[PDB]
């Protein structure tokens, strides 16, 4: 009947607590409106792209890969530095990834998120299943909310995360 | 500098100020001073040269003609010219709209809606007028329960 | 559709066309459109009531 | 039949006495047209900011935070040195602290929704010193007659201090009668 | 039958079962988390104390000839390549991954309902006798606490100094 | 007539529950009284939330004045651990520390064991100076009126 | 006061009057104690 | 200034396209003349029955909209 | 009536079984406050304050070596500012709070009603063995005592600079 996420407001109709990562947190009820299922799948693509991208916004930070030692540790001007070409080719990889998307989305039914990529099979146990769908929920969130800070910071400071970190520059001088 | 210069240094905008506190001068010329008409158009200069400096100081760009433009296309560096008074309009505006849905909606569940219409129930229309400070989150509450948003067959259509 | 129910219009060319009305009296005697029902919501000839068929009608929940 | 504040005018009628601090003081009526529970948690409200408001003009006159931003004893001016991002940080905030305290019920249409929702009643006793039954009235009077003495000191240093351009004990200690 | 401190209650979960179990768990701990998991980690923490205890004594005399002796134990770890430092770290993670059974975390490592801090390690079957067990067991867990705080003093002390633990102890200087 | 600011949904024909959630007599310090799943006043009661925030400022008071303290010198020497160069982190030789989340030097705070520290402390200033209620060197509000008393057109 | 009375001030057209009024005044302070202000000042 | 007079050409546009659209789709009925398309495309008006049917006309709403075209190309 | 004020009624918070407890609440904090609560920071101001008092004295009477080297000769509280820049203070702190952190369970534990107020079971030489309720209004009583006293010891050094031997010794 109560939200365990919000303690003194009712449980979500739609929201009952079985579905992995559910808390019972809708204060604005997009539950109600939207399709649980679309809105899950939605949830654990962006969740995915953004452990990607959190991690892909250190790691050049770390090591580059000796093709791209000259772009820069800031991902923003690493990514302007690109050029079409390589953007092409991974736009063109990840349109071929979405492709099975897609497919699962608009002609199949499967649990949000399933597309079938469980190579090293680690998803057999189901006690361990169920963690680790907890957990990949969870991750994708915060991996969701590092990213945008990331993102922001970078836009700020025009360096990346661990450069501002030591030159601890994490107070703002207005809009760039 | 995104395609003018800064009204700060320039020819145009300090030729401009010159021009109207001339005028003004001109004006006060004819007066005596101390008097009731001198001490206004003392006010007025002081208020056109405080007008122009602080335009000068805001970081607003001006063109060949002299006077302010604004860079409407989203830049940061002029939010204050269209987007912060547009969102300060967009909150004033949905809560007008809200308050008046929603005594739109308590009127119609009355004994006399257009009596509630016509003659209106202040109190009531001062609790609304209050509710409207969190129009935006109450607005997608309602879109998103489904009291906001009618279905196509539950309203009134012409024939095709 | 019985009388004192809420019943939405299904004519098209109705002023209360997918509206609500009230069905003041059903008459048994077998003429054309024997509901009658009424609306608060006047139309633009001024009458806010008027007689329906049984098929021009459907009972809201 | 009669207020017993103001003896001439009649008895406000949706002033029953049951509430703390009523002597019957609505000479313009408005507990008729505005629920007394909304009006007494704004009483409420009002009283408790402005007894903390009088207490910081008093108190940051004294006593300040480390740093010349902090260093003002003048507390209009106090308002503008302090750090601005400081000062944003708190106006975000208390919006946190009235939206959860309130429970998402924050508006003249919901705030009442629950019966168990008394005027003013916020569910803050972090000490728990209001479970007292016979000490509970005596400590409503008093928040009650605090929170209008602190609104009207409130009012009364601010325009003092608008006046005199010096603090409250300052003033006090140097006064210097209004002249143009 | 003696608590730990006096003048509090024993912690309900705390029924000594487990060896060293003195009622200690003033902050209660085991009110929140499983205790099997609290015990894991406190074996664990034990044993690679013990271990560190024994490597900082033995790495300021002795030194392996293929790395180079720093100063102190603790400025060793910054002499020695840093591949060999990811090697240690990667055998040490598939050592806890085979130790575990792939049941690394708090939903799945206690799934078989395995005694906390039994990874079936006994070579020399040590730990065959029962009575000799309980006793070993008792002798370990404090060992471990023992060998958690000297490793910490050791740590803080070589850090302050600049010297080996026995080197300090023979040139004690007091730090002011 | 119409009562306005009821704050009950009905009487101005907005949505509402229907079965409202009673008020239970529970309270946490640093928290509030309200409904809670069950056994949440006693899992995270009073009880937890001080003995939590004992441990935080005990917690605090290594953090406060964290840094490499060294006497290789012979004198106490504080160096940030910044400074420190970490091995097997590709460029990154210096890495993120506890001054990453705790930046005091930054904005120049002095922190300490207690909160404030010598170069940052609290600031008392006497207002009274060498002022007097009444007949002093100072001119009061009381001074006032009674030179107002005694005053000569 | 008299509840007709009231009833005639609740009047639409009574109340459109105050309430522009108001809001005329309103602005028409905030341009006296604030003029010129053709931006957000940032 | 061209930017001024280019929002006003699209006022003018996008009022003249109201105009026209909103006679092209309200030729065959309104609410006011369910079953304008018997009457066809340019009738006079339905008479002051429903509260006035002036100009209640497809033609009528071209006849509008030809002012409003006049105005934008001016 | 109160004991302690004739004209005054009893504080019914204040039942007199408790050490100490002659009446004394005029003010009526007791009905206010958890008087478990208001026992426990009684004793803990008692014991505090008899450690200050006595500390006061013997830093007046003596010395540690080295410390008086750190502290360059300066008594109570400039002798506090000078060992807080060395490091000692702070070692004091760090101990005393990892004491409060049990010392928060206890309070907890008080006012769950399972331990008296400032109980804390020590009692290595076993005094408290043969009547502790006339130990335990020594102990308060003393403890009120020295509270008064480290109060008067503490102002009159920020009165004249010196400590309370030196000022007897001098005034
Ligand atoms: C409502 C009901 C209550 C009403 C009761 C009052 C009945 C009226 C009786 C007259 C009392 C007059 C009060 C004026 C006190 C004053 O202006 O107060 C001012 C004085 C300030 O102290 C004076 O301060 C003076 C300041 O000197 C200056 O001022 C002097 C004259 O002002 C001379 O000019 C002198 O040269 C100049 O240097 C002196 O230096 C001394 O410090 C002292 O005489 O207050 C003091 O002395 C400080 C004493 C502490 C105040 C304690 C009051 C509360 C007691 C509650 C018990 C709990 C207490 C704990
Ligand atoms: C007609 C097309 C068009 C449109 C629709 C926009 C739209 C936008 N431009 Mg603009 N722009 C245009 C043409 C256009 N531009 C042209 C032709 C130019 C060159 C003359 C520019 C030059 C330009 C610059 C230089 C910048 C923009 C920016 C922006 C964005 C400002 C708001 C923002 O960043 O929100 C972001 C905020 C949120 C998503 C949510 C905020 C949430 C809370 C409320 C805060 C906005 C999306 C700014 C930007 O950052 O764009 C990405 C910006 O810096 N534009
Ligand atoms: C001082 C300057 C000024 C003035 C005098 C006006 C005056 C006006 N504006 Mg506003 N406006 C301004 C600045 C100004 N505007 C700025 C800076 C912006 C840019 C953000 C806008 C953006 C804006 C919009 C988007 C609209 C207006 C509209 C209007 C007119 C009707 C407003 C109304 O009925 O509110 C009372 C409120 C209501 C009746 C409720 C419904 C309408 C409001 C605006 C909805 C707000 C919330 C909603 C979610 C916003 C979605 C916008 C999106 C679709 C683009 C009115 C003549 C409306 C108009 O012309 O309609 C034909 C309109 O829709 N203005
Ligand atoms: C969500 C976490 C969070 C974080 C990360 C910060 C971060 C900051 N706050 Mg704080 N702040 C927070 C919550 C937070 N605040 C909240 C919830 C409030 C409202 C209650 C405030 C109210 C606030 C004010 C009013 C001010 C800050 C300031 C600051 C800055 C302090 C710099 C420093 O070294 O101080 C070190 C100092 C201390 C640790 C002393 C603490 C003193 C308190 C009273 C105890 C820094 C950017 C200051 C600022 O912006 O300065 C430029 C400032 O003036 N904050
Ligand atoms: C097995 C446990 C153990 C032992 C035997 C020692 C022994 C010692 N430590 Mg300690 N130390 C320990 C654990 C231990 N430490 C732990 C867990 C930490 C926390 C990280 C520290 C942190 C630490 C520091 C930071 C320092 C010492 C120092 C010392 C020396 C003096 C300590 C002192 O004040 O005496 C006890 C005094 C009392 C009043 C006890 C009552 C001494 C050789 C000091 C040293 O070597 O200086 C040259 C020194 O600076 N230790
Ligand atoms: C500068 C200052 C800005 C910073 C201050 C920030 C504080 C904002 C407070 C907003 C607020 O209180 O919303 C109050 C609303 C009440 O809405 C109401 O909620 C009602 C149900 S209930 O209240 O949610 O139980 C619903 O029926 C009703 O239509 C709806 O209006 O709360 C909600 O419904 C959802 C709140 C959103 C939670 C996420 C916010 C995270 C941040
Ligand atoms: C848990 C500890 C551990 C294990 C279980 C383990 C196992 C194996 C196995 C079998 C599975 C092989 C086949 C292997 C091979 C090599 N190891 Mg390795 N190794 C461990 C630890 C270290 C450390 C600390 C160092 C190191 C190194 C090298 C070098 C390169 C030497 C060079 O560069 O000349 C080679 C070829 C050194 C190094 O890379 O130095 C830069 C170095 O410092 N290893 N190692
Ligand atoms: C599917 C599957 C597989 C797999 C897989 C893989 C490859 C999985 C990869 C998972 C990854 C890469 C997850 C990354 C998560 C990152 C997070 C949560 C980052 C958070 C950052 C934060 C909070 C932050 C921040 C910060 C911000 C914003 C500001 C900064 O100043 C500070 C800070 C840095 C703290 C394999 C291939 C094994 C097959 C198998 O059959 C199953
Ligand atoms: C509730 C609660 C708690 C609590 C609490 C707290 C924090 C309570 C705090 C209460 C406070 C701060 C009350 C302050 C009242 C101030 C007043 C009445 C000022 C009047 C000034 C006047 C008349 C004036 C004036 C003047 C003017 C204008 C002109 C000047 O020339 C003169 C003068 C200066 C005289 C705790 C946290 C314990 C927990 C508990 O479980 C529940
Ligand atoms: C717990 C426990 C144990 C214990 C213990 C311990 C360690 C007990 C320690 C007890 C101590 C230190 C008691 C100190 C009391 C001090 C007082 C009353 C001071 C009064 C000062 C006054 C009146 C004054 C003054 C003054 C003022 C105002 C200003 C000055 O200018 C003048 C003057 C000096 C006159 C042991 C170890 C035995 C074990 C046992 O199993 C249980
Ligand atoms: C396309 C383009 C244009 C210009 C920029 C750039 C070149 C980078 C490029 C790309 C831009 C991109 C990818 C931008 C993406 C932006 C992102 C990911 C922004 C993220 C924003 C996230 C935000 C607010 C999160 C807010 C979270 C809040 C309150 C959480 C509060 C909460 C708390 C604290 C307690 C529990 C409840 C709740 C509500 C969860
Ligand atoms: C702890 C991690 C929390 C992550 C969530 C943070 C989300 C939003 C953070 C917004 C940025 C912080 O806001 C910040 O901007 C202000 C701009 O004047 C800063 O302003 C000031 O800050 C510094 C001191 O703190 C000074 O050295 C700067 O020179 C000064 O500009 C404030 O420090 C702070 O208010
Ligand atoms: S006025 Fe309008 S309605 Fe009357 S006749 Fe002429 S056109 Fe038809």
């Amino acid at each position: 009947e109560m939200s365990k996420a919000i303690p003194f407001a009712e449980r979500p109709a739609k929201l009952d607590g079985k579905i992995p990562g559910d808390v019972g947190f809708d204060p604005l009820g997009f539950s109600d409106y939207y399709d649980l299922k679309y809105l899950r799948e939605a949830e654990i693509k962006h969740g995915r792209i953004c452990m990607l991208g959190a991690l892909g916004w250190l790691f050049p930070e770390f090591a580059k890969l000796p093709q791209f030692a000259s772009l820069s540790t800031n991902p923003l001007k690493a990514a302007t530095e690109l050029g079409p070409a390589g953007w092409a080719q991974i736009f063109i990889f990840v349109g071929a990834l979405e492709s099975f998307s897609y497919e699962k989305i608009y002609y199949g039914d499967s649990a949000p998120g399933d597309l079938g990529f469980d190579p090293l099979r680690l998803g057999k146990n189901p006690v361990s299943r169920a963690h680790y769908e907890v957990a990949e929920i969870k991750n994708g969130r915060l991996a969701m909310i590092g990213l945008g800070g990331m993102i922001h910071h970078s836009l700020l400071t025009k360096q990346g995360a661990i450069e501002q970190i030591m030159s601890q520059n994490f107070y703002p001088s207005g809009f760039p | 500098v995104a395609g003018l210069t800064p009204c700060k240094d320039s020819k145009d905008f300090q030729r401009r100020l010159d021009g109207s506190v001339k005028k003004l001068k001109t004006r006060l010329a004819k007066y005596e001073k101390g008097t009731p008409p001198a001490l206004a158009l003392e006010k007025q200069i002081e208020r056109t040269q405080a007008r122009f400096e602080r335009y000068g100081k805001a970081g607003l760009l001006c063109g060949t003609d002299g006077l302010p433009h604004l860079i409407t296309d989203g830049r940061w560096s002029h939010s204050g010219e269209f987007v912060i008074p547009g969102l300060f309009f967009l909150y004033i505006a949905g809560w007008i709209g809200w308050v008046g849905r929603s005594y739109v909606l308590f009127a119609r569940e009355s004994d006399k809606p257009t009596e509630k219409e016509i003659i209106l129930d202040v109190p009531a229309a001062l609790s609304f007028v209050s509710t409207g400070f969190i129009w935006p989150v109450s607005a997608f509450k309602e879109f998103t329960s489904g009291n906001l948003i009618a279905d196509e067959s539950e309203i009134t259509v012409s024939p095709r | 559709v019985k009388r004192g129910s809420q019943v939405r219009i299904l004519r098209k060319e109705s002023y209360w066309y997918q509206d609500v009305g009230t069905v003041a009296t059903i008459d048994t005697s077998g003429i054309r459109y024997p509901v009658v029902v009424r609306f608060e919501k006047v139309s633009y000839s001024g009458v806010n009531t008027n007689n329906f068929s049984l098929d021009e009608v459907v009972e809201v929940v | 039949e009669k207020s017993a504040s103001v003896p001439f005018l009649s008895k406000p009628e949706k002033l029953d006495g049951s509430m703390a601090g009523d002597v019957g003081f609505d000479p313009l009526g408005i507990s008729y047209f505005i629920d007394v529970k909304w009006l007494r948690e704004a009483e409420l409200k009002h009283g408790r900011i402005c007894m903390l408001a009088t207490a910081g003009i008093l108190v940051q006159e004294v006593i300040h935070l480390p740093g010349p931003a902090f260093s003002s004893k003048f507390a209009l001016d106090a308002w503008s040195t302090a750090p601005r991002g400081g000062m944003v940080q708190i106006l975000i905030a208390i919006g946190l602290i009235e939206m959860v305290s309130n429970r998402f019920a924050i508006t003249a249409t919901d705030m009442f929704a629950n019966p168990n929702r008394k005027p003013g009643d916020l569910g803050f006793d972090p000490l728990s010193l209001g479970a007292n039954p016979a000490t509970r009235a005596k400590y409503e009077l008093s928040e009650v007659i605090h929170g209008r003495a602190a609104m009207m000191g409130l009012s009364g240093m601010i325009h003092q201090m608008i006046v005199s351009k010096q603090p409250v004990i300052d003033q006090l200690l140097n006064f210097k009668p209004v002249d143009a | 039958d003696d608590l730990a401190v006096p003048f509090l209650e024993r912690p309900p979960m705390l029924d000594g079962s487990y060896a060293g179990d003195i009622g200690f768990d003033p902050v209660g701990f085991s009110n929140y988390f499983d205790l099997r998991w609290l015990r894991e980690a406190e074996l664990k923490h034990g044993r690679v104390c013990m271990l560190g205890v024994v490597g900082f004594l033995v790495q300021e005399f002795v030194t392996l000839p293929m790395f180079s002796n720093g100063v102190t134990p603790v400025d060793d770890f910054f002499v020695v390549p840093a591949t060999g430092l990811w090697q240690i770290f990667f055998t040490i993670g598939f050592v806890e991954a085979f130790s575990n059974g792939f049941k690394l975390t708090p939903s799945d490592m206690f799934a078989d309902d395995r005694a906390p801090g039994d990874l079936g390690f006994d070579p020399l079957g040590c730990g065959k006798d029962p009575a000799a067990l309980a006793r070993r067991q008792l002798v370990e867990v404090k060992n471990g606490r023992l060998a958690m705080i000297a490793f910490g003093g050791m740590l803080h002390q070589q850090l302050l100094t600049k010297q080996g633990v026995i080197e300090q102890l023979t040139n004690f200087k007091a730090i002011m | 007539a119409t009562v306005g600011f009821s704050g009950v949904p009905s009487d101005f024909c907005r949505p509402a529950p229907t079965a409202f959630p009673a008020e239970p007599a529970g309270m946490t310090v640093f928290g509030a009284r309200g409904p809670r799943a069950e056994g949440h006043r006693d899992k995270f009661g009073s009880r937890h939330a001080a003995v939590s925030l004992a441990c935080a400022a005990l917690l605090w008071q290594p953090i406060s004045q964290a840094g490499m303290y060294s006497i290789d010198s012979g004198s106490l020497a504080k160096k940030s651990f910044s400074e420190m160069e970490v091995p097997g982190f590709g460029d990154a030789k210096k890495v993120p520390t506890i001054e990453s989340f705790f930046p005091f030097t930054k904005n120049g705070f002095d922190a300490s064991p207690a909160l404030f520290g010598k170069d940052s402390m609290i600031v008392f200033e006497n207002p009274l100076g060498k002022c007097g209620a009444y007949a002093s060197s100072c001119h009061t509000f009381l001074d006032e009126m009674g030179d107002m008393l005694k005053a000569t057109p | 006061m008299d509840s007709n009375f009231l009833k005639y001030l609740s009047t639409a057209p009574v109340l459109l009057t105050v309430w522009l009024s108001f809001t005329a005044g309103l602005v028409i302070e905030a341009n006296r104690f604030f003029p010129d202000m053709l931006y957000f000042p940032m | 200034g061209d930017f001024l007079v280019h929002h006003a050409i699209a006022l003018g546009l996008h009022t003249t396209a109201l105009i026209l659209v909103k006679g092209a789709l309200d030729a065959r009925g309104s609410k006011l003349m369910p079953d304008k398309k018997d009457f066809g495309y340019s009738f006079p008006c339905d008479g002051p029955g429903r509260g006035g049917t002036c100009d209640i006309s497809a033609w009528d709403a071209f006849y509008l909209s030809m002012f409003w075209m006049l105005n934008t190309i001016g | 009536m109160s004991p302690s004020i004739p004209f005054l009624k009893k504080p019914d918070a204040l039942d007199g079984t408790a050490a100490g407890d002659i009446g004394f609440d005029p003010l009526g904090f007791s009905s206010l406050a958890d008087i478990k609560f208001l026992q426990e920071a009684e004793i803990k101001h008692c014991r505090i304050a008899m450690l200050a008092a006595a500390g006061s004295i013997a830093q007046d009477i003596f010395t540690f070596p080295g410390y008086s080297a750190l502290t360059g000769g300066a008594k109570m509280t400039a002798a506090h500012d000078k060992l807080v820049a060395t490091g000692t203070m702070g070692q004091i702190l760090f101990w005393v709070s990892f004491a409060e952190v049990f010392g928060t369970v206890a309070l907890f534990d008080t006012l769950d009603g399972k331990r008296a107020p400032g109980d804390f079971k020590f009692d290595p030489l076993g005094m408290g063995k043969k009547n502790m309720a006339d130990m335990q209004l020594k102990e308060i009583k003393n403890g009120r005592l020295a509270m008064l006293g480290i109060a008067g010891m503490t102002h009159g050094y920020f009165i004249s600079g010196k400590g309370p031997l030196e000022l007897l010794g001098n005034f």
